[PDB]
Protein backbone atom coordinates (compact mmCIF):
# COMPACT_ATOMS: atom_id res chain seq x y z
CA UNK A 1 0.00 0.00 0.00
CA UNK A 2 3.15 2.27 0.27
CA UNK A 3 3.58 1.67 -2.94
CA UNK A 4 0.72 3.37 -4.51
CA UNK A 5 1.81 6.01 -3.27
CA UNK A 6 5.58 5.82 -4.20
CA UNK A 7 4.43 4.70 -7.82
CA UNK A 8 3.40 8.59 -8.01
CA UNK A 9 6.66 9.28 -7.45
CA UNK A 10 6.78 10.44 -11.06
CA UNK A 11 3.22 11.70 -11.74
CA UNK A 12 4.34 14.54 -8.81
CA UNK A 13 7.65 15.38 -10.38
CA UNK A 14 6.00 15.50 -13.73
CA UNK A 15 2.85 17.52 -12.77
CA UNK A 16 4.92 19.80 -10.77
CA UNK A 17 6.98 20.64 -13.95
CA UNK A 18 4.49 21.83 -15.84
CA UNK A 19 2.56 23.38 -13.39
CA UNK A 20 6.19 25.65 -12.70
CA UNK A 21 6.26 26.10 -16.17
CA UNK A 22 3.24 27.82 -16.07
CA UNK A 23 3.79 30.10 -13.01
CA UNK A 24 6.38 31.67 -14.79
CA UNK A 25 3.90 32.44 -17.83
CA UNK A 26 0.82 33.64 -16.76
CA UNK A 27 -0.96 31.49 -19.47
CA UNK A 28 -2.85 30.67 -16.51
CA UNK A 29 -6.59 29.25 -18.31
CA UNK A 30 -4.43 26.82 -20.34
CA UNK A 31 -2.75 24.72 -18.27
CA UNK A 32 -5.67 25.68 -15.64
CA UNK A 33 -7.75 23.60 -18.42
CA UNK A 34 -6.42 20.77 -20.06
CA UNK A 35 -7.33 17.31 -19.00
CA UNK A 36 -4.12 15.74 -18.74
CA UNK A 37 -2.92 17.95 -15.68
CA UNK A 38 -6.59 17.65 -14.25
CA UNK A 39 -5.62 14.23 -14.53
CA UNK A 40 -2.82 14.23 -13.11
CA UNK A 41 -3.47 16.45 -10.01
CA UNK A 42 -6.96 14.17 -9.56
CA UNK A 43 -4.42 11.81 -8.87
CA UNK A 44 -2.18 13.70 -6.95
CA UNK A 45 -3.71 15.56 -4.96
CA UNK A 46 -5.60 12.71 -2.80
CA UNK A 47 -2.39 11.11 -1.77
CA UNK A 48 -1.75 14.26 0.56
CA UNK A 49 -3.43 12.33 4.01
CA UNK A 50 -1.37 8.67 2.44
CA UNK A 51 1.38 10.69 2.12
CA UNK A 52 0.94 12.82 5.26
CA UNK A 53 0.61 9.31 7.33
CA UNK A 54 3.42 7.50 6.01
CA UNK A 55 5.39 10.68 7.32
CA UNK A 56 4.98 10.20 10.47
CA UNK A 57 5.54 6.13 10.78
CA UNK A 58 9.27 6.88 8.95
CA UNK A 59 9.14 10.42 11.04
CA UNK A 60 8.64 7.85 14.20
CA UNK A 61 11.24 5.08 12.96
CA UNK A 62 13.86 6.42 12.19
CA UNK A 63 13.86 8.40 15.31
CA UNK A 64 13.88 5.09 17.54
CA UNK A 65 16.74 3.51 15.51
CA UNK A 66 18.56 6.30 15.87
CA UNK A 67 18.09 5.89 19.92
CA UNK A 68 18.30 2.29 19.66
CA UNK A 69 21.85 2.51 18.20
CA UNK A 70 22.84 5.29 20.36
CA UNK A 71 21.85 2.90 23.08
CA UNK A 72 23.96 -0.44 21.45
CA UNK A 73 26.65 2.27 20.90
CA UNK A 74 27.22 3.05 24.52
CA UNK A 75 26.93 -0.61 25.88
CA UNK A 76 29.12 -1.69 23.00
CA UNK A 77 31.28 0.94 24.58
CA UNK A 78 30.85 -0.52 27.94
CA UNK A 79 31.38 -3.95 26.95
CA UNK A 80 34.99 -2.53 25.03
CA UNK A 81 36.05 -0.86 28.32
CA UNK A 82 35.14 -3.81 30.47
CA UNK A 83 36.71 -6.42 27.87
CA UNK A 84 40.23 -3.91 28.13
CA UNK A 85 41.30 -5.16 31.31
CA UNK A 86 41.08 -8.56 29.97
CA UNK A 87 43.89 -8.13 27.82
CA UNK A 88 46.16 -7.47 30.80
CA UNK B 1 14.88 -3.57 6.76
CA UNK B 2 13.18 -4.29 9.68
CA UNK B 3 14.35 -5.13 13.27
CA UNK B 4 12.04 -7.28 15.83
CA UNK B 5 11.29 -6.33 19.35
CA UNK B 6 13.51 -9.40 20.28
CA UNK B 7 16.82 -7.72 18.70
CA UNK B 8 15.61 -4.63 20.28
CA UNK B 9 14.70 -6.50 23.78
CA UNK B 10 18.18 -7.89 23.72
CA UNK B 11 20.06 -4.08 23.19
CA UNK B 12 18.63 -2.69 26.79
CA UNK B 13 19.31 -6.65 28.23
CA UNK B 14 22.80 -6.28 26.98
CA UNK B 15 23.72 -2.59 28.33
CA UNK B 16 21.90 -3.07 30.98
CA UNK B 17 23.58 -6.44 31.76
CA UNK B 18 26.80 -4.86 30.61
CA UNK B 19 26.39 -3.09 34.04
CA UNK B 20 25.97 -5.32 36.27
CA UNK B 21 28.73 -6.57 35.27
CA UNK B 22 30.94 -3.43 34.68
CA UNK B 23 32.48 -4.18 37.84
CA UNK B 24 32.80 -8.04 39.08
CA UNK B 25 35.76 -10.02 40.25
CA UNK B 26 37.07 -11.31 37.00
CA UNK B 27 36.38 -10.73 33.59
CA UNK B 28 36.60 -14.74 33.11
CA UNK B 29 33.44 -14.75 35.96
CA UNK B 30 31.82 -12.91 33.11
CA UNK B 31 32.85 -14.83 29.76
CA UNK B 32 31.40 -17.79 30.66
CA UNK B 33 28.83 -17.63 28.22
CA UNK B 34 25.34 -15.54 28.91
CA UNK B 35 27.02 -12.95 28.64
CA UNK B 36 29.39 -13.57 25.81
CA UNK B 37 26.64 -15.31 23.72
CA UNK B 38 24.37 -11.96 24.08
CA UNK B 39 26.78 -9.96 22.88
CA UNK B 40 27.50 -11.69 20.25
CA UNK B 41 23.86 -12.02 18.88
CA UNK B 42 23.72 -7.82 19.98
CA UNK B 43 26.98 -6.92 17.93
CA UNK B 44 25.84 -9.15 14.60
CA UNK B 45 22.42 -7.00 15.13
CA UNK B 46 24.15 -3.74 14.14
CA UNK B 47 24.48 -4.42 10.67
CA UNK B 48 20.76 -4.57 10.31
CA UNK B 49 20.07 -2.02 12.49
CA UNK B 50 21.98 0.45 10.70
CA UNK B 51 20.99 -1.34 7.22
CA UNK B 52 17.13 -1.02 8.82
CA UNK B 53 17.37 2.84 10.22
CA UNK B 54 19.48 4.02 6.53
CA UNK B 55 16.37 2.90 4.67
CA UNK B 56 13.83 4.69 7.50
CA UNK B 57 15.56 8.05 6.92
CA UNK B 58 16.05 6.95 2.96
CA UNK B 59 11.93 6.91 2.69
CA UNK B 60 11.69 9.69 4.56
CA UNK B 61 13.27 11.84 2.57
CA UNK B 62 12.30 10.50 -0.27
CA UNK B 63 8.78 11.44 1.01
CA UNK B 64 9.77 15.12 2.27
CA UNK B 65 10.63 15.70 -1.39
CA UNK B 66 7.41 14.24 -2.25
CA UNK B 67 5.72 16.18 -0.29
CA UNK B 68 7.39 19.39 -0.85
CA UNK B 69 6.68 18.90 -4.76
CA UNK B 70 2.88 18.20 -3.48
CA UNK B 71 2.62 21.20 -1.76
CA UNK B 72 4.28 23.38 -4.70
CA UNK B 73 1.88 21.73 -6.98
CA UNK B 74 -1.29 22.67 -4.53
CA UNK B 75 0.02 25.88 -4.77
CA UNK B 76 0.39 27.35 -7.83
CA UNK B 77 -2.37 25.66 -8.84
CA UNK B 78 -3.97 27.85 -6.25
CA UNK B 79 -2.18 31.54 -7.14
CA UNK B 80 -3.36 30.50 -10.92
CA UNK B 81 -7.05 30.05 -10.58
CA UNK B 82 -6.77 32.58 -7.93
CA UNK B 83 -6.10 35.32 -10.18
CA UNK B 84 -8.12 33.75 -13.30
CA UNK B 85 -10.76 34.28 -11.02
CA UNK B 86 -10.09 37.59 -10.08
CA UNK B 87 -10.47 38.68 -14.37
CA UNK B 88 -13.18 37.58 -14.29
CA UNK B 89 -14.89 39.55 -11.40
CA UNK B 90 -12.74 42.37 -12.69
CA UNK B 91 -15.15 42.89 -15.36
Amino acid sequence: KEAIVFSQKTTIDQLHNSLNAASKTGNSNEVLQDPHIGDMYGSVTPLRPQVTRMLGKYAKEKEDMLSLRQVLANAERSYNQLMDRAAN
Amino acid sequence: VDLSDEEKDSIYMFASLVEKMKSRPLNEILEDSKLQNLAQRVFASKARLNYALNDKAQKYNTLIEMNGKISEIMNIYDRLLEQQLQSINLS
